[PDB]
């Protein structure tokens, strides 16, 4: 097959190339630790208003202030 | 070089908006305010 | 045509009903409808004659008319009441318009001229499945929307199929023109009580299917075309004469077979709901229906046309066809009368 | 305007028979004019003045029976003076049929459409005496 | 003052669509060991102004053949479009500002064929029916590819407006990752105009002139002007999304130079082509746009779909 | 927006009568029939915009790409026809009368 | 509908995008959405045939919202009453409604 | 049917900013934690009730504060600022990147003389918790209650009366 | 302005008249392509840019085609146009002053929901986010990827199907 | 409102400099020179007769790939989508199939001028 292969290299590379770039293009973002970081870039921009919920007094995880340390931080956005 | 002067863009952009959602009430609180006033208007002159 | 071709092709046909079917838009029925008649075309104009090019013709421009019709009923239901499926507050006009559309598809009068010639333009295996597989979809549609349909213009469209069917097909000597006006005809039956019950148009949908689907079989085998051909069974295939016959006379009407069971229980559950002056009509006019299938056994089974020199030879020979489901289907479309309350629910 | 045949059933038999006669005239030219339509689109002519000629002379012919029926089922109600009795209709559709082949030139069709005709409006009578349904909505 | 900007894009325009042809002739002539224009002004800066006052003083010609209403339109549609493609283009800063650029360009240079046909179809002459079909099947080669090209592209700039093309190249052109898009968008833009190697709507070795055969002074010079200006344009359309002018904020003047010194050597280059190679044949046009550049084409498309994602790497919408 | 989708539905059906009213070519009814799938793409679009529902713009489009399959089908049998009797009149397929 | 298929697997192909109350891109909102959903939630476990009787109401306030029949017979009305004041001279529009106006903010 | 009530021109009047749009997007950043309280109160006022009516002297409360921000301004360090939002109007977009070295003089000035400090990059962009003494409210939606289900016939499943009544048929 | 809308909606309409009249294919994509320009420009006017340029282009594209098509099957020695024959460019005139007549009498004896042209121009934009930055029209058809997944596998497959249906149907 | 400025005085210039084109020459018509070019001889037939296309088939296909771009084109903003793996995954199969199409009409020569 690698005669094949080589002499559609030198003959038709252009079909080599494109087939190349076919499985490159499927493989490498089963192969990166940078996919993950797509959707959740994506994820935080604030397209839309932060909705602000009441105070019911039983939301310990959730912050009483912007600068208030608790919910995501984008740490992992800023040095990236 | 792309992929990080777009993830900086990215950055910028998260910045512009934060901006945008500190400034939304203000914003907020004058379109009701100012569409009240001119249903109101309205309401006069539809007296009239 | 290659597998691949086949493949895709055929594949398409199937699942443009499928979608009509299992969708809750009205959009992606259309689209379905969309995908069915454009792959059936090729299957029409495969063998490259004129007749079979202006078949496609006439059944392309015929659909593409009728979907875009029914498209615009869809975007105006949209306009209004801003939802895509149809509801109870909707516009008549709407409604019935697209009913029209969708009987153009079909091709129930008066929106039928077309369907004859386009059947006998065509080979057979596609006659088939035009008049079996393509009036699914449509009635789909109609059965999802059947308590918003008006009742005066379905019991005009039927009267109409019944009686044009009748009279057309009464002077025809192609078979493929029978089989299109007998499919007129139980459409118009299918269609005239669709509003009242939609669970036996579907009896009746699934029984002329299981009627005329052995009966197209039975002109594949010796590609019989005409009534001279069908003549020549008796030197060809005999054994064939007692299926033909069963199966004509159940098309027509007549007990003890299963071909009478979606007429009898139509004009009741009609009059249930004081329709006599339709079902009177509808009957009387299939007798007429029954007529021709009548001459045609004549021609066929009771009694024996002049042959030929040459059959002979197609004696000598062998013959692997038909295969298993043409008996299942014959039988199970002239002795099932008994079975008759497991049909109708 | 289907309040102008519904007068038909504003007043009994023997009673308004000019406005009848208008009626059914005027329903004979429709049906005359939905045929011809149907008969110059198929099976057109060698000229658009035949297609009109053709379209003129269904449409009076039509016209003409649907005038001779209203106007003698009308006249034997006040003759006769029986308002509630389809053979009124059946005499009606019979002059209407005579008058058909008086058209055609041809007696058998006079005693065909007679017969049928006659029979037709005597059901149509029967069934507004009876309170038949034609177009029924679906009640079960 | 909106008006005096609309003169200070058109009229300079025109301008060097004049002295484009008067470079064209110059610099085909020293390839050919010859001079070009020099005795018409000096060193030949009068010959343009000659040609098309001479053109608009000529007879022009009404034959008993034609359709004049579309022999008439056409030529207006060809020259009106050729100067609408200038206006959203940011030399930094566009006089008309359009989110969607990329496909204003796009619809109206496929739109400025139908002034071809049209043409051809009208004079009624078979080299202008020849010339019509082959700018039919010139545009069903090309169209293909270059939408598909300029996507793959624009899917690191975030969107088809033609002003985040110059904060994307803020650091690094967009040759250095898109090379291959880039020679395949030049040979297509080289293709829209008409210009050699395919120079085939009006191949005057096999038809006489085209669509221009039966078209004389007027017209054939607003065909011709228009010819003359999509080069240009597509020249800066080059320049703007792979090579990347030095936008300052505090300092436009400075893009406006480079964008034109760049636009001047795509140009030339252009000429140059003209002058190095001889010419296509039709449907080894189709072969090569439809077997070479469009399965590369969507490979590469799939290639910067997906680099953005396993880079981390996608745009922003504003 | 009502005068907008009177006009858009007059012209849907202008273009449905020159569809049904033939002439000799065919050519000239496809053309009919892409500009009633003008028209229906307008009205959904012009609807979807007024209705802010974003969510339902995915449906024109797919009315083009099918509207243009439906097309290239018939430039087929245009072809075909063209090949068999050399024109696209219509009046020439008219053998299946029997 | 006629094979409930999707109901059947627990999916959604062309279901979740029907009505102008579902879900749209970015939390956005399709006008009229209230209406929409108090019709939906009233018309819910009951029927086509009742709700054309008991949602009446609430598919008439929608019917207004998405089409504005009444708002324009209004508008038009106010309109047309002005005009005739203005032919025979009985009205003067404000300040505010001929462009002199306070500009807030 | 019914008329529709709205405030009255007073009702509805304050101390407006009057103040352009490169000024407050300089000063957002700072005006987000400093007014924090104010602003989600009006907004989710805003959200759980629907009606701009409702939640008005909200409203005027943060044209208060956001009047008391910008005196805290223009008191202190009006030049700083100045600089900053006079570099940020001339962009076409208003744009950050292009007044980084003013923005830093203004927030250094921030953080001396007022004790201010500039929020991270995704502080403001997320959901906070408020607590607002004004009660739920029952039906915002002013929906009517809903109709009467139909009731769900109960008992065992048993075979039918001697079977398909059908015309002739025994089972 | 405010009549603007309706001049275009009128111009669509006058386009789609002269193409049902069916002159040579050839001015039929003409007006076919000016009905996608004034198309265009009313979707432009609705608030959506994408769905107006995207419709332009494939109509362009295909007048193209149908140019080459008709240039080789739907010809003749005298083509006609709306002006050849004199009975075309009677109905077409009297198309024009049939569709004035119906609108200046459906201004007087009908009410304001289908046309009202005093009270024009006050209902296009009915509602609108005036804060709002993702109201794009692209948004929605980008959809297609992320939510509607179906309507684009069938449209894909429509595609694909039609290339095999045409080389079998263009096969001799 | 400047869109239309500019492309409307785009049209009057045009227009105007056909006008000066058609009305400041002088003219001289007559048959001979208002007559068809065919090289110098009179045409054997008109030019309005079938023009055989021999790329009908590329033609039909090319309007199915221009569906297929109309398609592509959403992706700048499919990309900002939380739904990624759901993006790339339809992207794949949409450029995938066109492909193979491509391949299948290539191969069974469509791509190929009839002669
Ligand atoms: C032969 C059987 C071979 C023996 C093998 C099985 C051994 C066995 O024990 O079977 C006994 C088995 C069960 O017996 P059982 O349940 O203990 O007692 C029967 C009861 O009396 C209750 O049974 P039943 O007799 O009352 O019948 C129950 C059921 C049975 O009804 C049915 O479902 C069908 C019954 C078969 C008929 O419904 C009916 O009552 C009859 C409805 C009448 C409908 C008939 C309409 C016919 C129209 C004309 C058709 C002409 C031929 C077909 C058309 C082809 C063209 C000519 O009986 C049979 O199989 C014989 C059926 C008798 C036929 C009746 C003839 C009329
Ligand atoms: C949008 C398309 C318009 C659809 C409605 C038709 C309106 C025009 C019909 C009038 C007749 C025009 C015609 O067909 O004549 C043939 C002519 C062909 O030439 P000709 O055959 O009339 O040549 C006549 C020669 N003289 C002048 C000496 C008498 O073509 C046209 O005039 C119409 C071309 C259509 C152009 C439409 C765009 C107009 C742009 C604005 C200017
Ligand atoms: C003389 C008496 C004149 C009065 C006629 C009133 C008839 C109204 C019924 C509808 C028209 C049916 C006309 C007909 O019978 O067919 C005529 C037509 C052939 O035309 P032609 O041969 O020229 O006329 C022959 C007449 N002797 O052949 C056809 O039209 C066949 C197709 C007719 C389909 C009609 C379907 C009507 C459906 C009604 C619901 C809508
Ligand atoms: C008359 C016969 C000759 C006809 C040929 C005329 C030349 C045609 C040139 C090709 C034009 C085809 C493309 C359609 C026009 C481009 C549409 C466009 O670019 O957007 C319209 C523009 C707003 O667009 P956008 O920037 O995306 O929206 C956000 C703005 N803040 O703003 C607008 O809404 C303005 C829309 C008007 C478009 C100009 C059309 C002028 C027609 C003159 C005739
Ligand atoms: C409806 C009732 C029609 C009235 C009968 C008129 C018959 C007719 O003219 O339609 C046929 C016509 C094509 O006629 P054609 O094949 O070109 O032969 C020359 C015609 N003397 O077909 C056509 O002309 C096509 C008409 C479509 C456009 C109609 C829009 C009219 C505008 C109002
Ligand atoms: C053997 S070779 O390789 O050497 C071969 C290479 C090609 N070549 C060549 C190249 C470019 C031009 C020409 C002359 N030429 C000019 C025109 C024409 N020009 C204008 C025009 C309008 C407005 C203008 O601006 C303003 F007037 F200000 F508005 C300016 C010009 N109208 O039409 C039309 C036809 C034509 O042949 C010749 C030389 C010979």
């Amino acid at each position: 097959i690698s005669a094949f292969l080589k002499n559609a290299w030198a003959k038709e590379p252009v079909l080599v190339v494109s087939f190349s770039v076919w499985g490159l293009a499927i493989i490498m973002p089963m192969i990166s630790p940078y996919t993950k970081y797509a959707s959740m870039i994506n994820k935080a921009t604030p397209y839309n208003y932060p909705v602000p919920v009441r105070d019911d007094g039983n939301m310990p995880d959730v912050p009483s202030h912007p600068q208030d340390p608790l919910g995501p931080s984008l740490d992992w956005l800023k040095n990236l | 070089r792309m992929m990080r002067w777009n993830q900086e863009r990215r950055r910028l952009l998260i910045e512009d908006l934060e901006a945008r959602i500190a400034l939304m009430p203000l914003f907020q609180a004058e379109k009701d305010r100012r569409t009240l006033q001119i249903l109101r208007e309205n309401l006069e002159e539809e007296a009239i | 045509m290659n597998p691949i071709t086949l493949a895709i092709i055929y594949f398409t046909i199937f699942l443009g009903p499928v979608i009509t079917m299992s969708s809750t838009n009205l959009m992606l029925m259309w689209v379905g409808l969309e995908f069915s008649l454009l792959a059936i075309i090729p299957m029409l104009i495969n063998k490259k004659n004129p007749r079979s090019t202006e078949a496609a013709t006439k059944y392309f421009v015929t659909q593409a008319t009728a979907s875009m019709i029914i498209l615009l009923a869809i975007v105006l239901n949209y306009k209004q009441l801003g939802t895509w499926m149809f509801q109870q507050q909707t516009n008549g006009l709407i409604l019935n318009m697209t009913l029209m559309a969708l009987s153009m598809k079909l091709g129930l009068a008066p929106f039928h001229f077309w369907l004859p010639e386009v059947t006998q333009g065509i080979p057979l295996h596609m006659g088939l499945i035009l008049l079996t597989w393509q009036k699914i979809a449509p009635l789909s549609i109609l059965i999802q929307i059947y308590p918003l349909l008006n009742s005066t213009i379905i019991l005009m469209l039927a009267i109409t199929s019944i009686f044009m069917g009748a009279w057309g097909g009464l002077n025809q000597t192609q078979m493929r023109k029978i089989m299109a006006y007998s499919s007129i005809a139980h459409m118009g039956w299918m269609l005239a009580i669709l509003p009242y019950n939609p669970s036996l148009t579907l009896l009746n949908l699934m029984i002329y299917i299981i009627l005329t689907a052995p009966m197209f079989m039975a002109l594949m085998l010796n590609n019989s075309m005409t009534i001279n051909s069908i003549s020549l069974l008796w030197n060809k295939t005999p054994a064939m004469l007692t299926m033909i016959s069963l199966m004509l006379l159940s098309l027509g009407g007549l007990p003890p077979l299963t071909g009478f069971l979606p007429k009898w229980i139509i004009i009741t559950e009609l009059m249930k709901n004081n329709c006599l002056i339709m079902a009177t009509l509808m009957a009387m006019m299939a007798l007429l229906n029954l007529f021709f299938y009548t001459r045609l056994i004549y021609s066929t089974s009771l009694t024996m046309f002049p042959t030929n020199n040459n059959s002979k030879m197609m004696t000598h020979q062998t013959k692997t066809k038909p295969n298993l489901m043409f008996s299942t289907l014959a039988i199970m479309s002239t002795m099932t009368l008994p079975l008759a309350p497991q049909l109708i629910t | 305007v289907k309040r102008f045949f519904e007068s038909y059933h504003e007043v009994p038999d023997g009673t308004q028979c000019h406005r009848k006669t208008y009626i059914t005239t005027a329903l004979g030219g429709i049906c005359g004019i939905i045929g011809s339509a149907y008969s110059v689109s198929l099976n057109p002519a060698d000229s658009t003045l035949e297609a009109v000629a053709r379209v003129g002379r269904y449409t009076f012919t039509a016209a003409a029976i649907g005038a001779m029926f209203g106007l003698t089922t009308c006249v034997s109600a006040q003759v006769r003076e029986k308002p509630d009795d389809p053979l009124n209709y059946f005499i009606g559709g019979c002059a209407g049929g005579l008058t058909l082949g008086a058209r055609t030139h041809s007696y058998g069709t006079a005693a065909m459409g007679c017969v049928y005709m006659g029979t037709a409006a005597a059901l149509f009578k029967i069934g507004k005496l009876e309170g038949w349904e034609l177009f029924p909505t679906p009640k079960v | 003052m909106f008006f005096i900007n609309i003169l200070t894009l058109l009229v300079p325009i025109l301008i060097a669509m004049a002295f484009l042809t008067l470079v064209e002739r110059k610099i085909l002539g020293y390839m050919q060991l010859r001079k070009g224009p020099n005795i018409v002004g000096p060193y030949g800066i009068l010959q343009p102004f000659a040609d098309a006052m001479k053109l608009f003083m000529k007879e022009p010609m009404r034959p008993l053949t034609t359709s004049m209403s579309l022999f008439i339109i056409a030529p207006t549609l060809s020259l009106t479009l050729a100067l609408s493609l200038w206006v959203p283009l940011p030399m930094p800063h566009p006089l008309i500002n359009l989110n969607l650029g990329i496909l204003f360009i796009l619809a109206t240079s496929s739109l400025s064929v139908y002034s071809i046909l049209w043409s051809g179809w009208a004079s009624n002459s078979k080299y202008s029916l020849f010339g019509a079909l082959r700018a039919v099947a010139q545009t069903i080669s090309y169209e293909v590819t270059m939408a598909i090209i300029l996507l793959s592209v624009l899917l690191m700039n975030g969107s088809y407006s033609l002003q985040t093309l110059i904060t994307t190249q803020e650091h690094m052109w967009l040759l250095l990752p898109a090379w291959p898009m880039a020679m395949m968008w030049f040979i297509s833009t080289l293709a829209e105009t008409n210009r050699a190697p395919f120079d085939l709507t009006e191949g005057e070795s096999e038809l006489v002139s085209g669509f221009n055969v039966e078209y004389a002074a007027g017209p054939f010079a607003l065909f011709f002007m228009a010819e003359y200006t999509n080069i240009i344009l597509m020249n800066a359309l080059t320049t703007i999304i792979f090579l990347g002018p030095l936008y300052y904020i505090n300092l436009p003047e400075l893009y406006s130079t480079n964008f034109m010194m760049e636009a001047l050597l795509l140009s030339s280059t252009f000429l140059w082509i003209r002058a190095s190679y001889p010419r296509f044949r039709y449907d080894q046009l189709m072969h090569l746009l439809w077997k070479n550049f469009l399965p590369l084409t969507l490979a590469l498309c799939m290639w910067h779909i997906s680099l953005p994602i396993f880079t981390a790497g996608v745009p922003p919408y504003m | 927006m009502p005068s907008t989708f009177f006009n858009l539905t007059m012209a849907f059906s202008l273009s449905l009568l020159g569809t049904l009213m033939f002439r000799s070519h065919l050519m000239s009814t496809l053309l009919c029939l892409e500009g009633m799938v003008l028209s229906l793409f307008i009205m959904t679009s012009v609807t979807s915009l007024n209705s802010n529902s974003m969510s339902s713009m995915p449906i024109p489009i797919t009315i083009l790409v099918f509207a243009a399959c439906e097309a290239a089908v018939g430039l087929a049998l245009l072809v075909k026809v063209s090949n068999t009797y050399g024109t696209d009149y219509v009046q020439n397929l008219n053998l299946l009368q029997c | 509908p006629f094979l409930d298929i999707q109901k059947k697997l627990g999916i959604s192909l062309d279901r979740h995008f029907m009505f102008l109350s579902a879900e749209q891109p970015y939390k956005n909102a399709a006008r009229c959405h209230a209406f929409e959903k108090e019709w939906i939630e009233c018309a819910h476990g009951i029927g086509g045939t009742r709700a054309k009787k008991e949602c009446k109401i609430e598919f008439d306030d929608f019917e207004e919202c998405l089409l504005r029949y009444k708002t324009m017979r209004r508008m038009h009305d106010i309109k047309k009453q002005r005009e005739k004041l203005m032919k025979e001279g009985k009205y003067t529009p404000p300040p505010h409604h001929s462009g002199r106006e306070e500009p807030r903010p | 049917p019914g008329i529709v009530e709205l405030p009255t021109l007073e009702e509805l009047k304050v101390e407006e900013v009057k103040v352009s749009s490169a000024v407050l997007k300089a000063a957002a950043h700072h005006y987000g934690a400093q007014c924090d309280k104010t602003n989600k109160e009006f907004m989710l006022c805003r959200w759980e009730e629907k009606d701009p009516r409702r939640c008005l002297k909200e409203g005027k409360l943060v044209n208060g504060c956001a009047l008391n921000f910008f005196r805290q301004i223009k008191s202190h360090c009006a030049e700083p600022f100045t600089e900053y939002w006079t570099c940020l109007d001339y962009s076409n977009m208003q744009l950050f990147r292009h007044c980084r070295q003013q923005q830093a003089k203004f927030d250094q000035c921030v953080l001396d003389k007022l004790g201010w400090v500039r929020p991270d990059l995704g502080q403001l962009s997320k959901v906070t918790k408020v607590k607002t003494d004004r009660p739920l409210p029952e039906n915002p939606y002013h929906s009517r209650a809903r109709p009467e289900p139909n009731p769900v016939i109960e008992g065992d499943l048993k075979p039918a009366k001697h079977g398909t009544r059908f015309f002739f048929w025994t089972v | 302005m405010n009549n603007y809308i309706f001049v275009l909606s009128s111009l669509f309409l006058v386009g789609c008249l002269g193409l049902a009249l069916k002159p040579s294919p050839i001015y039929g994509g003409l007006g076919l392509i000016v009905s996608g320009f004034v198309g265009c420009l009313m979707v432009l006017g609705f608030g959506g840019s994408f769905l107006g340029l995207m419709v332009f282009l494939i109509y362009l594209g295909g007048m193209l085609v149908v140019f080459g098509y008709t240039t080789a099957m739907a010809t003749e020695e005298y083509p006609e146009t709306w002006g050849s024959n004199w009975l075309i460019l009677g109905f077409l005139v009297l198309g024009v002053i049939m569709e004035v007549f119906l609108i200046c009498v459906l201004n007087y004896y009908d009410e304001v929901g289908v046309i009202n042209l005093d009270g024009l121009g006050d209902w296009l934009m009915y509602e609108v986010d005036d804060v709002g930055v993702m109201l794009e029209g692209g948004i929605g058809v980008a959809a297609m990827y992320s939510c509607a997944t179906w309507m684009m596998v069938v449209a894909g497959w429509s595609l694909f199907a039609g290339i095999f249906i045409i080389i079998e149907i263009t096969r001799d | 409102m400047n869109l239309y400025t500019v492309i409307f005085i785009n049209i009057l210039l045009s227009l105007t400099l056909i006008l000066v084109a058609f009305w400041l020459p002088q003219m001289n018509l007559y048959s001979e020179k208002a007559n068809p070019y065919e090289c110098g001889f009179d045409p054997t037939s008109s030019a309005r007769l079938p023009f055989s296309m021999k790329f009908f088939l590329v033609a039909i296909t090319f309007l199915l790939f221009d569906l297929e771009i109309a398609l592509l084109l959403p992706l700048p903003w499919a990309i900002q989508t939380i739904k990624t793996s759901t993006m790339m995954i339809m992207a794949f199969i949409l450029v995938t199939i066109l492909s193979l199409g491509l391949a299948y009409e290539w191969t069974q020569k469509g791509l190929e001028w009839t002669e």
